[PDB]
């Protein structure tokens, strides 16, 4: 029995399996704005998050199988806290967290039983008082990583949402206008507070940029 | 394993060496005033009879409603405050909700208990925890003071004040007399700065207010609006009041 | 053997699982004024399908017994352990559900046979608080759902699901809720044949209580 | 390197069948409640190899299937019970617990071993000396499924016939002799003498160790 | 093998949570006696470090389940941890097995926790527990109450004498009960005799604190009968204290 | 790995925490006697426990029937003694259920010796347990000489008594010297049991760690007698009667 | 239906899987010059490097899947730092780092589930003051190692770039001339915010590695 | 496990042999506006015998920091090279240097991980001097950090610090001479004088050897980076002090 399974026939099937799980899940958008970075995701549930804080000025958003990306959220929080402790909080960067996720998904893809049906975004705004262009990174199930200049879209069917956003993206948009544009793009894919999960990384906040925009305030913004 | 969501654990297994392992001597006091709690500590560090430090900070805000003051070797104490703050925020980020007060106390006790072997060899860190608990029914009674023995045993003060460190006996005896005068955060802050004055008076390891270099005790006050560092000037002016009043 | 691919392997197991659940007795959990009610069709007198996890947190399952008893035991270990390391008040239904999701999700992916189970984690408020009960359903898949009023698992659900959808009433008296549950249960299809318990907000510490024999018979009256 | 996958459904049927057949090829055993407590009857030609054993004070065990495999489970159940009774108290050990354990075990062997276990077993528990509790019988399948039986349990060989014969004639609180006769008759349907029988009871009337083997002449007396 | 033991589980997964092995506040006196249809247990509130009083409000008697309470004398941190841990251990078995441990099993489980601390106890982290319980499954309701003491090696003994005590003032307390016991005829007289034995211990031992009338701190007690375990209310004890005090003066 | 069908080996392999050994001032002190009578053996023990000079217990039972034909009496630290008595009975019944047949007498002895020996480290540190084993051997060629008495030293060395009697514990020398004179009077379980209660009386007389019959509280030594029909606990009243007899003889 | 290819096939499948992934990525060139060695790579992103410093006089450039060659960059840095510490900085050579990468890729190729979709270059200039011909090594996914005399090309479609280089290669070229030639070679395959430039400078006293960025890079093109 | 891009961890995991595991020297450091300066003596003793007279104990460890180590000479030297590699290793892996606070924290971990050995004599007590570019005020940018044997670190507010066998003498001397520091040159003079005073009262600290021409070594660090002071500029300063002493 010297025969070996096909490496190529495995690549392709895993790749697909992943692609379908993602395509079949709710969608999320992250876009740069004057306020910093805005996170909008279609989310019916009230207990299960798809957008989270990783570190001071670093946010996380994902689409795919929950148990699988909650898992990746937790480990990124462990990696960040640990690096911030061994050096200083100011040494923890979004670039690093992204680089880690790439290595991780890359490995799960190649070695775990089932690849991860997930797509994620790591966003970093500048430190209180600095003036730095926000950074957005998208990491694929494959472990591929992308440096996005203005916005990122993941989950379900993206092209529509992506183009509407490309067509409708406004730089340094006021937060409410930006939110409306984002929601507009989301519908394009195919809105109520009850239907959303919103949060932003605030450059303005002194230490922890991340803030969830909920209920009444969200309604007012809408 | 079993995940407790504790940064101490994961830090220990993944990077145990990051974990904490001679300068020492400090006096830290804490008391409850209606709807508030205040905590202050001296700035001295000694090695034998020599003064090794005069600016040492020993009281730190560890989250929005709590501060910790640690007495003992400075190296052990400074790290301890940092680690405990991270532990607290790490659980909040993982679970989206801060720990209950009782849970914050328990986590701290565990850190202290783990350090008993090293405390028997000199790397002793005896912490004092002060917090305001929002979940508690009465705002006036919201403030909390918790002390720890070297084995991790913890106790919540129904006394109204507590102290730890080399001058703690002097500080406590002083507050025992001055406590009835606390009626608000300002008087409470006065009494705390005075108890620390008294401790520096009878213990050479506790440094009192240095008017020549302008170095004073550091303090933190905590009420329903959260924990704030008291500004130096208010402490300096409360010191001179005490000094002036003693030379009188 | 019938050597298969990533996609059908899941398709197959997925079925393997679905069938198993389909073939099992049924359980319902619904919000009520008393808090949360648990009703399951269970002929056996020794084997539970509804249990206490923690103070204000209940557990109900359907599927293969040895497999969900297994889950019940590990949930109790996870809760006890977190409540010891922190405080009892830091243990939540949301956390127990989040754990089960991660567990079933891994079993599904890394085990020869996926667990043939479906479960419900329910949490009422603490004595004196006023919080809307919470219900979660975790699939063999590991998918998790946040249910507002009731949860149905085991056997053929649609009938039972719709029957309740048709008659569910918020803040229903316990007896009324019990009757509604039995009826919904009947559509899916007796006291000596029923397993009933509640998570009670009124109780000072342990919310969970089993309604048995005489008392249960009296309730239908 | 890269992983492969096999059909879950196909494996289960062959595996489940591999087992269904083996148990079918085996000798049979019955366990039924009676006034005396619980009676165990199994067709067994051999004089050295048991199919019925004591697990703990008031807990008995009976099995059908491949011997090396259920002897194995008998041993582990005795280890589990002795251990729990030592760590707590003898009175904390229950039939329900031993059954729950066997379920978990067979369930895991079934899913993870090269070949599942060709066995079917019964865990029975009578009340403690002086108490008045209905006897409990549990049946655990190779699959790991567990059942709570009210009056009797049948395992090994062809059980449809045996279960039915018992159903037709089972009576609660039977005398020991009557119970023995009923058991013998049910066994006949599935397929017998003192020569080829293995009989024992969990005698609830015993002070501590309920388990007792009825052998030779005493057995002959019951039959006639 | 699997023991549905929260402790055994903890050791495999969470050794850190355990008390562990290798001056700390200590010094408490705890008494317990049996009365018909009941058992009562009480403990003082002092904690000392050398000659200094480190605590004056310490609670050392805890209801551990519906029919049992434990009083631990020794090092305070360890005693308190032991009390919390044991209660979880008991409720953990009940939830996993759906039925509470028999009384003898509860005893055996406590003994293993004690015995597994002998090393630590040799080094000063001592915890000598006293267990009081009412056994529902006991044949006679009047004789239901149980008192069990543990030596440092885990050896346990169920007293038949009717009363027991542990802690620094335990000899005094025991000698006092030896004289006062015949007066116990019901929960109230037994609750009186317990508070008096603790009074006598505080009288002859500086590590045991007696009733503080200035601050209003008194011993804590728990009584257990067929209806379960209940904390005795402060005021009922305070009233019993003043009676004894008054009575020691003249009237 | 070989299956010795040993409950102890299983724990050592699977659950050590349960294991009595705690190797890394405790209540201790007892006197236990055992003698052979035709077709029988009897064993008795005192009820006192002491911590230093203080009497810590007065009802302690130290003699236990461990299977239908054997009993063990253990002298030493009380916690340890109780643990051993409980552990050894389980070990014996465990082998019988696994193998369907009880251990031979020699095998029972050997098993107890291994438990003792494996406690040497702890016993060096004061956790001593010195057991005395009394048994009736069913397989013995002659029924009259069937009874057995076995003693263990702290290293697990065991010895079978050809002498007819033995004792262990703090008053064992006194008890032995007493039986040396009273032994010729033994002709049956009853005279055997008297002699035993008397030897224990003599031990209590000269050793403050051994308690004699308490007539005020009505606490007496416990005994077990074992003949071809198995091991039976001697009823308190039969012993109380025997005690009083000796006490009156002692005074008159 | 899953397949079981044989040894010959597995050999060809892995090999293909690798060769494709590399051919489908951005391109890089490294060429010898009087200045020493120049590194030019087409790179849109501003956070993700493809050219890095390994040791004092030793540079690294790669093409392929990022998470995979970042991984090898890190390990090379660990290997170099470790040998420089155990002996002396002057004992660390480009030849050694190359030899290690060969061993590594060779093993990954043969034992991992999937081979590494990467191709790399290890370059070494002389020490300050010495006069030694730069050295360039290319290491394939296969683990094959090549000793290149003047330049190396990797990533995407090479032949065009390679020939353009062969036809227009300049020896002892001014840095500007070399840059122009490199640009022409990269141009054939397919801007200033689309280029990643760095070089190993023989003139620098210790750390020869220097990144040419923004303004300064702008002047050099023309 | 979590990666920290630490050369040291790598060594612990894969090359423990490489990790570290003759004493008495004086080292000083002070802040002058827009700068920090650090200097050390050159003597090494074994008991009463002088084992070394050229020993360098102050090393530039990166462009904006230097470390001076007091204790066993071997331990101190090994520590400095290792710390410099640890610093440049993180920079190459992450493309960016560590923040000053991170550099401190890293040194603290190396020190603390040597506490058991220090209890047994292989005591290395480091002094760190650096200029923080990211610091808000350029004049106050310079930093001095001392470490206790347990890894405890303290940033110096007094403006100067010393470590080693003559450190008390050097500190008491700077206490008097500090007000004269107004710039790098005065700051450097006060440093060489404090070391002169230490050598005067401690036989383990060697002062300027005019016969062999060996002098303390120094490093100065301002916004333009760290630089070795040239011997002649020190020799000069030395001679001035001796002449002044008379």
């Amino acid at each position: 029995f010297p025969y070996f399974i096909s490496p190529e026939q495995a690549m392709r099937e895993r790749s697909e399996l992943a692609r379908k799980g993602i395509a079949r899940a709710k969608s999320v958008v992250a876009l740069a704005y004057a306020g910093g970075v805005l996170f909008v995701a279609e989310n019916p549930s009230r207990s299960l998050q798809k957008i989270s804080e990783l570190y001071d000025r670093v946010g996380f958003a994902a689409a795919g199988k929950f148990n699988e990306f909650d898992n990746l959220r937790r480990g990124g929080i462990q990696f960040a806290d640990t690096r911030g402790y061994a050096y200083d909080r100011r040494d923890v960067t979004g670039r690093q967290l992204a680089n880690v996720y790439a290595q991780t998904l890359g490995t799960i893809f190649t070695e775990q039983a089932k690849p991860y049906e997930v797509e994620l975004c790591v966003a970093e705004v500048a430190h209180y008082g600095e003036t730095k262009r926000p950074e957005l990174y998208r990491i694929t199930y494959d472990g591929s990583i992308a440096d996005e200049p203005h916005f990122v879209v993941m989950g379900g069917t993206t092209e529509p949402i992506a183009n509407a956003l490309k067509e409708s993206y406004a730089e340094n948009a006021s937060l409410t206008d930006a939110l409306r544009i984002a929601v507009a793009a989301l519908r394009a894919g195919s809105l109520g507070v009850a239907s959303l999960e919103v949060a932003v990384l605030d450059a303005n906040r002194p230490r922890r940029a991340f803030r969830r925009i909920t209920g009444s305030a969200l309604q007012a913004l809408l | 394993a079993v995940d407790l969501s504790s940064f101490t654990d994961f830090l220990r297994r993944q990077a145990p060496e990051l974990l904490p392992a001679l300068p020492h001597g400090a006096t830290i006091v804490a008391l409850k005033y209606p709807g508030g709690v205040v905590m202050a500590g001296d700035r001295r560090s000694t090695q034998g009879n020599m003064i090794s430090g005069r600016d040492v900070r020993k009281v730190y805000i560890t989250d929005d409603y709590t501060a910790t003051g640690i007495a003992g070797t400075a190296a052990v104490a400074v790290e301890f405050a940092r680690l405990y703050a991270v532990e607290l925020e790490h659980y909040e980020k993982l679970e989206g909700v801060p720990l209950t007060f009782a849970g914050k106390i328990n986590r701290l006790a565990i850190m202290v208990r783990g350090n008993l072997a090293a405390a028997m060899q000199g790397l002793l860190a005896l912490p004092l925890l002060a917090g305001y608990d929002i979940h508690a029914s009465d705002p006036q009674s919201a403030g909390r003071i918790v002390s720890f023995d070297a084995a991790g045993g913890w106790n919540i003060e129904e006394e109204g004040y507590q102290a730890v460190g080399s001058g703690s006996l002097f500080a406590k005896s002083s507050m025992k007399k001055l406590y009835s005068q606390v009626t608000d955060g300002d008087s409470g802050l006065r009494v705390a700065v005075e108890a620390l004055y008294d401790a520096a008076d009878d213990d050479s390891a506790t440094g009192g207010p240095d008017l020549v270099r302008g170095i004073f005790p550091t303090a933190v006050i905590i009420d329903a609006d959260g924990a704030v560092d008291v500004p130096e000037s208010r402490i300096a002016e409360l010191a001179r009041a005490i000094i002036e009043s003693r030379s009188g």
